[PDB]
């Protein structure tokens, strides 16, 4: 049967409606459909759009276009694409899966600068050292700081409060496991880095991070 | 100006959904009809569950049409929060539409500000699922090209502005033979949400856009030029950074100086190739030097940094360029400290 | 942890799709053989239109693997865009596979960051009309039950982005007993498609995943748990 | 077996490319409209320039059908040559078929060519 042939389909439940996804992709295209009328749930991998180019087209910037495009699905998004020449047009893939500040929220959350103490306070890792507070958490600060190491299309969309005040809600909901801090005794902690105390050697970035040192000196170490 | 354009009181409605367009020419009564308003009530009193989709006769006939919107709202909120938001989202939307009125109409901005916020019709989906409802001032006319050809700048508002109504406005209705659902019938036979009217207005002429009545305290404008002579905007937007603070963000990356930083203005940066010397190895290789030199590009709103020649040799750099306008009035305040 | 643990110079190929399983315990030599890197180099030569798969000769044994991932996007990138897509993908990559790491494995999160994107081996197909390569990455080494359980975060990871390369990752390979095609052969005698290699990298011991050599920047990490108590 | 597994003879035809959903389920005459082969020589001949589309009324019902394709070649090709290459079209799509039926199928080989 099926389930031994393959689990895949054409729409499996938990997707949006097909008329919400038509309408998202009816976005992109800054012009409108001429054809739109010839879309539902069953042929919309096959029927070719003719677009009208008043303007440019929002794709490729270019005044008009010799053939029209054509969808695809994949992965659990419809993939855009021009038949012809297949390098004159570029490629845009709209999603499906869900929203988008919880993608965001996932994001920070991998690359491990929020933690979990025993205390219950949240700490961030933001200018090369570990910082905490009581009365006003730093997620927003460190999420605002962060925003550049991000995609582009992920960076224009953190700049609302409101936005940057949901992501943290979402962060704060998946930090479950306490961590422990100040495990290593033979390092000095800095502003910007953890100078090496074996070795006389100063990390810094990256490097100086694994050291979860919470109390700091203070003022940056300057090598001169 | 003649009395044809002066009067327009014959509503053309649609019953099904995705007409075909094989039989609007020949005018079916099984999915085309003409009617008068009073004519219009009677028949959705009599059919409880008929749908019913406004749409324009004929373009090249009576292409003047009231000023209408729709806006979507995936949410919902307190009732206070829709008085405060919508309010705003009028004011906002009223200076953005005159402003192109005053620059691509020849209209006057005052007359046009003044005749849309005295009146105006709102009305408000049951669905409260997700919130969605249709706006239509009614002291304001203009033909269909017009709201054609400010589609762009409707985009642009929606992108960079700050109540949730503008941020979710929908401009794809703006095109050929659209169609706007009268308020209250359904949308499917099987779903029973449908808009509800909302005080103080009662009056079904009031909740038309084809219904044009030209009375005393109304204005109207309308596009000079024909619709295929539109000219899109210069590399650059009117709408996220004035030039000179994007190229000095460019300048901070490149540790080295820029010899031809003058020559660089709103339209050559994406063709003048950046030749620079490295006194120092370079910011983004880490390189002593490089054969060709570097090249700007403008793209969805950023500018992609790239070497020319063998690309694959540097690495790529990308200047998020952002839109936000309360963004840049925090970064002033802070700067001066 | 013995000298052979620390190493692994024998390289266990196929040379046809869908071989059966009793052929592949019999271990006759018309359908499975070992090699060398210098002496697989010689049989590729000696036959230009040979077809290999390589895979795991024995799971049980031996599981220390490279990291290893493919893309196959059905459409044409420009090098500037590609080159943009490339940087986000071992971006994105790069975090999900640590965190990972950290949460559910007991290794610091900042060493395989830094292991991962310091050096990692890319392929390119020969292809005009799509774009397909396998990266793999040389200096992390892992367990391939470690794999199997990355399955799940790494398919949410390919599905809740926008980047058309990790948008096309393909997730059903992690499996038992897993096929990976070798660079230089073809698919099928009929295809005319196969994978040439990429610059800085030009020995072919770069490019097989059953490689083990750990020196001293190589990182490694396991499950502490095993796969019966995790219904 | 039963008739139902031995007997389709209704045609389920739509009238327009992409029929929207919320009226195939509803079977609205305007749009779709169920026919004997009779009734459907007479409906073509009644009317000029009509747009037909058959399909499958219930997939999970009756999933039985006929093999078919199709081939759309955008290059003039003269009638000997057009004869030939028939033939062999025949010939090639007949043991790929035939392959995979007495691969997954366990179909008698000689019988499905
Ligand atoms: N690109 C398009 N081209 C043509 N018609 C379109 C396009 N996008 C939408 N439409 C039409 O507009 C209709 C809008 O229906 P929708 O589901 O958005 O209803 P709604 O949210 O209740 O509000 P409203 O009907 O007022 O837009 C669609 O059903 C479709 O007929």
């Amino acid at each position: 049967r099926l389930e031994d042939l393959v689990p895949d389909k054409l729409w499996e439940p938990g997707f949006i409606s097909f008329e919400d996804a038509i309408k998202r992709v009816s976005k992109i295209f800054i012009n409108s459909i001429i054809n739109f009328n010839d879309l539902d749930e069953n042929n919309f991998t096959t029927v070719p759009l003719v677009i009208d180019y008043v303007t440019p087209c929002a794709l490729c910037k270019k005044r008009s276009h010799k053939h029209p495009h054509q969808l695809s699905l994949e992965n659990g998004a419809i993939r855009i694409y021009k038949t012809g020449n297949p390098h004159s047009c570029k490629v845009k893939i709209v999603p499906l899966d869900g929203n988008k500040l919880f993608n965001i929220a996932q994001r920070i959350l991998d690359t491990n600068s929020v933690l979990l103490t025993e205390r219950g306070d949240h700490i961030v890792w933001i200018n090369n050292s570990w910082k905490f507070n009581s009365e006003e958490p730093l997620i927003t600060k460190l999420i605002l700081s962060i925003r550049h190491q991000l995609p582009k299309e992920y960076s224009s969309e953190l700049l609302c409060p409101r936005k940057r005040k949901t992501v943290e809600a979402n962060i704060r909901d998946m930090l479950v496991d306490s961590v422990e801090t100040d495990t290593y005794p033979d390092k000095l902690p800095f502003k910007n880095g953890v100078l090496d105390l074996v070795d006389g050697m100063f990390y810094s970035g990256d490097d100086a991070k694994k050291y979860t040192c919470t109390v700091s000196t203070g003022f940056k170490f300057d090598d001169t | 100006m003649d009395a044809a354009i002066r009067g327009n009181d014959v509503i053309f409605v649609l019953k099904t959904i995705g007409v075909p367009s094989a039989c609007r020419q020949n005018e079916d009564p099984r999915f085309v009809e003409a009617f008068k308003c009073d004519e219009l009530e009677r028949y959705i009193d009599n059919n409880p569950e008929c749908t019913l989709f406004e749409s324009l006769r004929d373009e090249e006939a009576y292409s003047i049409v009231r000023i209408f919107m729709d806006v979507d709202l995936d949410a919902c909120l307190d009732e206070i929060d829709y008085l405060t938001a919508i309010q705003d989202f009028i004011i906002e939307v009223s200076n953005c539409v005159a402003r192109f009125a005053f620059t691509e109409c020849g209209a006057i901005h005052e007359n046009v500000i003044k005749s849309m916020r005295s009146n105006f019709s709102l009305t408000k989906s049951t669905n409260r699922d997700k919130t969605s409802f249709h706006i239509i001032f009614l002291d304001t006319y203009t033909t269909m090209d017009t709201l054609i050809a400010m589609k762009r700048t409707l985009l642009e508002l929606s992108r960079s502005s700050e109540n949730p109504l503008t941020r979710s406005i929908d401009t794809a209705v703006y095109r050929r033979k659209t169609t706007l659902r009268v308020v209250g019938t359904r949308k499917n036979p099987n779903c029973d949400t449908i808009h509800v009217m909302q005080p103080p207005h009662d009056n079904i002429e009031d909740y038309l856009f084809t219904y044009v009545d030209m009375n005393n305290n109304s204005y109207y404008f309308s596009l000079q030029r024909r619709l295929e002579d539109l000219v899109p905007d210069k590399l650059w937007e009117p709408g996220f950074i004035s030039f000179e603070d994007a190229i000095k963000r460019v300048s901070k990356i490149f540790i080295n100086s820029i010899i031809n930083f003058n020559d660089l203005d709103e339209n050559n940066f994406t063709t003048v190739p950046l030749v620079i010397d490295y006194v120092t190895p370079c910011a983004l290789c880490k390189k002593r030097s490089h054969k060709h030199p570097h090249q700007l590009s403008l793209e969805n709103g950023a500018i992609r940094i790239y070497k020319t020649g063998n690309p694959h040799s540097c690495k790529v750099k990308i200047v998020p360029l952002d839109g936000n306008k309360l963004f840049n009035i925090a970064q002033r305040i802070l700067d001066t400290n």
